[PDB]
């Protein structure tokens, strides 16, 4: 929205704090993930896409007020965050492709925001030399320009600017006879112009990432930056909310209703297994116990629930006290953290602890077979068109997007108004609508 | 009411307790600020001027610093003693072999002859450690972290039976220039803290020192810390009603304004027992901005440790209690008739550092990245100033005059300060001619 | 090519070859993950695959599919089948015990026990510790499921702790034997060594004197003189014939059985040292005190959890003498948000601690000094739970991670007080007085302005700013909270 | 080595005990038997690993001296192989550095 449209070169030489470093990295990761989610769920030409993208930009403080020349806060934020994430995403080729694809969507959106006035100044100032034509030359060669133009309908050479460029830089256009040439200059409208800018940006970004990947071992020795390079998408989400504590009051006899109405497919499947077989494996026990702790259950209530469910399995109550009470009290209590104290997130469920025979944990859209997935979803009273859309998104590895559509369909809303990244957050947002 | 009674009621005021050089009376009077005075800090990058660089180290950096220390010292000794080649510590050899390493104990206790361990260099032995047997060694003097070259027998590769200990070689003396010998006679007063009794805050000994400085009008005055004792009872329990920085500024202003009429240059050396300063060795110079233009030519702030040439005469200044730290963890083969102070001074002068003991005393913060650069001896100092809690002394060791006047106030009673007369004789002669003519340690 | 002292040395060629090797390893890991399978270990030519399958035929088919895909991707490079495990436990890098599987004809197999990097150096371990260790390793190397093994181990530990507390363990299962290398009087560490103390007592009390190479037996008991456990060492014959003393069950439960148990039970998920401590008795809180802070550096945080281990600010009230504890800006929850500095913890005291802004700004200073000196003490402790070698000397012999322990030759020393701990403590000291960031944390503007006008006058704001600056002075340039991007990118 | 490769135990005689064994004929005879068994064990362990055929084949492929490949060092053998290859293809080989 400001003059933040910039080709990302000339790495910064400023110095900053650790907290600013990590906040910038997290904010840029969140913005890129939001761009991907918007591109997958929507298209690149609707008002919803632009509105949500600009709302994300405004919330993350990437386009805001000005200051005295040097310290324009959103410009500094954008520059430093981009060059920080280059290090994190330069390692692997797949990560490089992801980073390049997501970074160009933001550039395209920023270019679309600008009015037809500032883009000329941006082009002239950007690299070294770029120029357009005035009204006299535009009208003098109008017929030739429209004749040489692509299948663009009509003779309406409207108010859209037409730019003259060296023919070589327009190679991808003039090799197929789609532009007008005169004295080695090609006349090109805005669409092909932005295509050219995207192509050059992709080339430069790929080259810069490839060069950066070489000098990566010189920085792997820093212990402060270890959670940056390797652990930006490992098990901890971009920005998670549901932790221990909070406020909540949920009865014990109401769990059955919430299993059908509120619980996500994975948690409801675990609940069905627990209520049917009266026993769960270690992964299922840990996952469901952490989930139940997250929703607001207390130590006494959880102990009573697990004991009552396990006694129905014909075991000794003293055996439960000596075998399973310790684990629950340790989960609800003090240190021994980071694996027994925070409820599992969507990324941890998907990318860690794959299930096997006898294990019912994991994400149904990720681990369960597609045929079993359809068989499951048919039991939830899901419309066949929604089933087809969910299966289509599952193919493109958009499991969380499929769950977003699941929530929107089951709770009868057009848009959930958020991006889900945690089953406990799914439950909380289902309770909010009620 | 009670505090500062015993010191004020003292009776040993003005008593001279030690003399060295040529016999002198009590009328030690100088020219003050008259004549040419050359005060310049020398050595490595100049004694560090900025605040600091870090408060966070990396273990490989410390490893590299220690390896470099061992390697350079071993190369110098090899070039001096013409050693053909060193031998890896772990390689068995029936014939006697020479090994390069650094002394260390095998536990967390005090070093003794049964617990010596030699740790080899990275270049030759890849940092290997072997026990050392001293049953067949006649004369030796060992402390932890001493870079040493031993000649012994190692037939099994797991233990060294040492037979000969090579003596260390000190750095060359500062070479005088023709301009340095043209200077005249000067006097330097030296004093070290604390400047108040253990139960008072009135700083009466500081006022007494100011009066003495005004009376004697020396050419230079050096004052060591602490100026606000961190171990003081009223300080360590936080009873003072004013910030530490404000009290330090008040004391500095009182010192500077008091000796303004004398015209004597003032050199303030910080110590690790100052509350308002950073407790990391080496320490940056004192920060002071409320300074007038006239006092900028008479007040200088130097670091710790410092290599400071006064009128072409090098002084080695250090406020840390190196003598007491090193003297406690030393082992020697002779104890009947031997001077411990001379031996530890020889160790200090031949080890080429201002704090050669490693690992340091338990309450000692050292930044080794800055230690390796800002805390090395450039040359052998002409006069070494090492104030310490031990008894006052002045000794000529290896051509260097080492003076320890002690604390100005020891416990509840008063202490001593020192005064030195400086002049450079004719260049030609028997090489070493000590510029420091007379030293006098006098009670305050 | 890659050897520095070779005849055909070529650094650029070696660098290119290593880069291509890293690229191939990354591509292999990515393709296996894209296959929807998890890789548990990768070392420069080796990829370990956990198939999550019981059918050996299916495992072989999956491995051959991986081979076919890899050899289709490349031309000459070929991954190979080498062996399959039935059980495994990865403790750290390049360290495991397992059951190698030898496939027989059509489905059956033979299991052989393999161990590497699971060697124990100290012989100072009692009979009970060795018995528990062998029992737990035998259960772990068995073929039962994880839940059954964990339940059996838990039951065994519960029974062992109950027997130790009750006293059913024979006294012969309490004798600890150590062999000396020096005379008892020539031990600099003396006081912290139990065997040295008991040998010195034997030498200076009765007849037979211990010499180098001799073995001495000792037992830890309870004198009631509140000395260290090492100094409280007695002889089993002396303990049996003496009446005033009794067995110290805490030492045997904490420093004897827990280390040998936790050196194997730590890798298993859902099991930690504190859980094992709770299984054996009423240890937990003292064990979390005994626990390590950097140990969890294998997994941004919230304000309540980053400052969990930091020490709260303790200061005596200058006019009443009662200690005051500061943990954050406010006090309590809800409507009653008085500043923590408004009133001292003593109810009867009527003096406002903020009026003593100077004294606080003095006390804080020394609180920063202490924690600095600790960080510069250089105390290193061995990472192996059975060794725990404490030293201040940093060895020049380094492993691939850090300094290599000199007592246990295969272990890495780690700092006892890390730099990150000091940074977090300084941040906590800054945060306990940061009203600026504590008021923006309020969701609504109404409560923020109400508290701003009720208590936080510009004078109190200036006092809090001064107390913040007291720690900001230490955090400004020192500590490498600064990040230099000039060295980071150029 | 004899415990793993040969799967047979081997007693170890400390150097301190040796002088005591010189006071009686049976102990000295046992010492001689220990030396004989040690030599036989080295011979057996060498035969089990086929050290000599391996060395002969390796020095035949690489083309170097048998004593040098018996001493150890992969770099020497690879260097000799590459020197043979470069000499065949009419090349100037590097000199030895020291
Ligand atoms: S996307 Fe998350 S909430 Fe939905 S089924 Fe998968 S793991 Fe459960
Ligand atoms: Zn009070
Ligand atoms: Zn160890």
């Amino acid at each position: 929205y400001p003059h933040c449209l910039q080709f990302y070169l000339q790495p910064p030489s400023e110095n900053i704090s650790l907290i600013e470093f990590e906040n910038l990295a997290i904010d840029r990761v969140k913005l890129l993930k939001s761009v991907e989610n918007l591109g997958v769920s929507y298209v690149k030409g609707t008002e919803q896409y632009q509105s949500k993208l600009e709302s994300e930009l405004r919330k993350l403080k990437f386009s805001y007020r000005e200051n005295l020349e040097d310290e324009y806060e959103p410009r500094r934020r954008d520059h430093i965050s981009h060059f920080i994430l280059r290090l994190a995403y330069c390692q692997s080729e797949e990560l490089r492709r992801w980073f390049i694809q997501q970074e160009m969507d933001l550039l395209r959106f920023r270019f679309s925001i600008l009015p037809k006035d500032k883009i000329q100044d941006f082009l002239k100032d950007s690299q070294l030399q770029f120029e357009a034509i005035s009204d006299e030359e535009k009208t003098l060669r109008e017929q030739e320009i429209v004749a040489s133009s692509p299948s663009l309908s009509g003779l309406k050479l409207g108010f859209e600017s037409i730019y003259k460029i060296p023919f070589a830089d327009a190679l991808d256009l003039f090799r197929g006879r789609k532009v007008y040439l005169e004295d080695g200059f090609a006349y090109v409208p805005l669409k092909d112009i932005v295509a050219i800018i995207l192509n050059e940006f992709r080339a430069k970004l790929s080259k810069a990432l490839a060069l950066t990947a070489r000098s990566l071992p010189a920085v792997q020795s820093d212990e402060r930056l270890q959670p940056l390079l390797n652990h930006l998408s490992h098990s901890y989400t971009g920005q998670d909310y549901s932790t221990q504590g909070n406020v909540g009051k949920i009865s014990l006899d109401q769990i059955d209703l919430l299993s059908t109405k509120s619980f996500p497919p994975c948690m409801r499947q675990l609940h069905k297994a627990l209520r049917e077989n009266h026993h769960l494996r270690h992964g299922g026990r840990m996952q469901y116990g952490l989930f139940l702790k997250g929703i607001g259950l207390t130590l006494e209530q959880a102990l009573q629930f697990w004991k009552q469910e396990f006694i129905k399995g014909k075991m000794d109550p003293d055996k439960f006290d000596k075998g399973y009470s310790y684990n629950i009290r340790h989960s609800f209590g003090k240190e021994g953290k980071r694996t027994d104290y925070t409820p599992f997130s969507c990324l941890k469920i998907i990318l860690s602890n794959p299930p096997s025979q006898g294990d019912y944990h994991g994400c149904p859209f990720r681990h369960s077979d597609p045929e079993l997935l359809k068989q499951k979803l048919q039991s939830y009273k899901i419309s066949p068109g929604g089933i087809s859309q969910i299966l289509d998104l599952v193919k493109g590895t958009h499991y969380q997007v499929a769950c977003q559509k699941y929530f929107e369909m089951i709770h009868n809303v057009d848009d959930c108004g958020f991006s889900l990244n945690h089953p406990n957050q799914f439950f909380c947002e289902s309770q909010r609508i009620l | 009411a009670t505090p500062s009674q015993k010191y004020n009621s003292r009776s040993n005021r003005g008593e001279v307790v030690t003399s060295f050089g040529l016999a002198q009376g009590v009328s030690w009077s100088g020219r003050g600020g008259a004549g040419n005075i050359s005060l310049k800090v020398l050595g490595c990058p100049e004694a560090l001027t900025g605040s600091y660089k870090s408060m966070f180290q990396k273990l490989p950096d410390i490893r590299e610093v220690l390896t470099c220390k061992i390697e350079e010292l071993g190369s110098e000794l090899k070039e001096h003693y013409k050693i053909e080649a060193f031998t890896p510590l772990l390689a068995p050899a029936q014939e006697p072999v020479t090994l390069l390493g650094q002394i260390g104990c095998d536990s967390n206790g005090k070093l003794n002859n049964k617990s010596v361990i030699l740790e080899g260099d990275r270049e030759h032995s890849s940092g290997a450690q072997i026990p050392v047997d001293l049953s067949e060694l006649k004369e030796y003097s060992l402390f932890p972290g001493q870079v040493v070259i031993m000649e012994g027998i190692n037939t099994t590769g797991r233990k060294l039976v040492a037979t000969k200990l090579y003596e260390g070689v000190p750095l060359p003396f500062y070479q005088p220039t023709e301009e340095d010998a043209d200077f005249e006679q000067s006097m330097v007063l030296v004093a070290c803290g604390p400047y108040t009794t253990s139960d008072s805050i009135t700083y009466d000994p500081l006022l007494d020192l100011i009066a003495v400085i005004n009376h004697d009008r020396p050419d230079v005055c050096i004052l060591f810390g602490p100026f606000l004792d961190a171990k003081h009872e009223q300080v360590e329990n936080c009873l003072l009603t004013s910030p530490f920085e404000d009290i330090f500024k008040q004391c500095l202003r009182t010192i500077i304004e008091g000796t303004r009429s004398s015209g004597s240059h003032l050199v303030f050396v910080p110590s690790l027992r100052d509350v308002h300063h950073e407790p990391v060795y080496p320490q940056p110079p004192f920060s002071y901005s409320d300074l007038s233009r006239e006092d900028k030519k008479q007040v200088q702030f130097v670091s710790e440790p410092c290599s400071l040439s006064i009128n072409g005469v090098i002084f080695g200044l250090t406020s840390t209690d190196l003598l007491f730290h090193l003297g406690a963890e030393e082992i020697s083969s002779s104890s009947g008739t031997s001077d411990r102070f001379s031996r530890i001074l020889k160790h200090i002068l031949t080890q080429r550092s201002y704090y050669p003991l490693y690992p340091p005393q338990e309450d000692m913060a050292i930044d080794y990245e800055s230690f390796y650069v800002y805390a090395q001896l450039p040359v052998t100092p002409d006069v070494l100033i090492i104030p310490s809690e031990l008894r006052y002394f002045v000794k000529d060791v290896l051509g260097c005059v080492c003076v320890n006047p002690g604390r100005l106030t020891k416990g509840q009673v008063g202490g001593t300060f020192a005064r030195l007369y400086l002049r450079r004789p004719a260049a030609d002669g028997a090489e070493r001619q000590s510029p420091c003519i007379a030293v006098q340690v006098v009670r305050i | 090519l890659g050897f520095s002292y070779s005849r055909f040395y070529a650094k650029p060629l070696a660098a290119l070859v290593t880069y291509k090797g890293r690229e191939i390893l990354m591509h292999t890991k990515e393709m296996v993950q894209k296959m929807n399978l998890e890789v548990i270990y990768g070392d420069t030519d080796s990829i370990m695959i956990n198939t999550n399958s019981t059918n050996l035929e299916e495992v072989f088919k999956l491995g051959n599919k991986v081979k076919s895909e890899v050899n289709k991707l490349y031309k000459l490079l070929e991954i190979d089948i080498d062996g399959v495990f039935k059980s495994l436990l990865l403790l750290k890098k390049k360290k495991y015990a397992a059951l190698v599987v030898e496939p027989t004809s059509d489905g059956n197999y033979v299991t052989k026990q393999e161990l590497k990097g699971l060697d124990i150096v100290r012989r100072d371990w009692c009979d009970l510790a060795k018995d528990t260790g062998n029992f737990v390793i035998g259960q772990i190397l068995s073929d039962q499921s994880r839940d059954t093994i964990v339940e059996n181990i838990q039951k065994r530990l519960i029974e062992i702790g109950e027997n130790v507390l009750n006293g059913s363990v024979p006294v012969s299962q309490f004798e600890i034997n150590k062999a000396l290398t020096k005379d008892p009087q020539d031990y600099p560490d003396k006081k912290s060594l139990p065997h040295v103390h008991v040998a010195l007592w034997i030498n200076s009390q009765g007849g037979r004197k211990v010499k180098a190479g001799d073995t001495v037996s000792y037992v830890i008991c309870q004198d009631g003189s509140n000395l260290t456990a090492s100094q409280r060492a007695y002889a089993p014959e002396q303990l049996q014939k003496q009446d005033n003393l009794t067995i110290d069950t805490q030492y045997y439960l904490a420093q004897q059985i827990h280390p040998v148990v936790a050196r194997i039970c730590e890798p298993i998920d859902g099991i930690d040292a504190v859980l094992i401590a709770t299984w054996l008795g009423l240890d937990p809180t003292q064990f979390r005190v005994h626990h390590y802070h950097k140990d969890e550096e294998n997994d941004q945080l919230t304000d309540e959890e980053k400052y969990r281990d930091c020490e709260r600010f303790k200061c005596p009230c200058p006019t009443c003498g009662t200690e005051n504890i500061y943990d954050n800006v406010f006090d309590g929850s809800g409507t009653d948000m008085e500043p923590s500095l408004y009133r001292c913890s003593n109810i009867d005291c009527k003096a406002s601690p903020l009026t003593f802004t100077v004294q606080l700004s003095n006390k804080l200073i020394m609180d920063i000094r202490r924690f600095i000196k600790k960080y510069y003490d250089g105390w290193l402790i061995c990472e192996e739970p059975t060794c725990r070698n404490r030293t201040r000397h940093l060895p020049l012999q380094f492993s691939r991670t850090g300094p290599l322990c000199p007592a246990c030759m295969k272990a890495t020393l780690q700092p006892e007080y890390s730099d990150k701990s000091l940074y977090t403590q300084l941040c906590f000291y800054r945060y306990i007085f940061d009203a600026e960031c504590a008021l923006e944390k309020l969701t609504t503007d109404h409560e923020k302005d109400k508290l701003k006008k009720q208590f936080f006058t510009p004078k109190v704001l200036q006092d809090y700013r001064k107390l913040k600056n007291t720690a900001e002075q230490f955090l400004s340039r020192s500590g490498y909270s600064e990040v230099n991007l000039s060295k980071l990118f150029a | 080595l004899v415990q793993q490769i040969l799967k047979t135990e081997r007693v170890v005689i400390p150097m301190e005990n040796i002088q005591n064994m010189y006071s009686e004929s049976s102990q000295l005879l046992y010492l001689l038997e220990h030396t004989w068994k040690d030599a036989k064990f080295i011979l057996q362990i060498m035969c089990e690993l086929n050290v000599l055929p391996l060395a002969l084949q390796i020095t035949n492929i690489a083309g170097n001296i048998m004593s040098r490949t018996l001493m150890g060092g992969r770099s020497e053998r690879n260097e000799f192989l590459l020197l043979h290859a470069f000499y065949e293809n009419n090349y100037i080989v590097p000199d030895k550095q020291i």
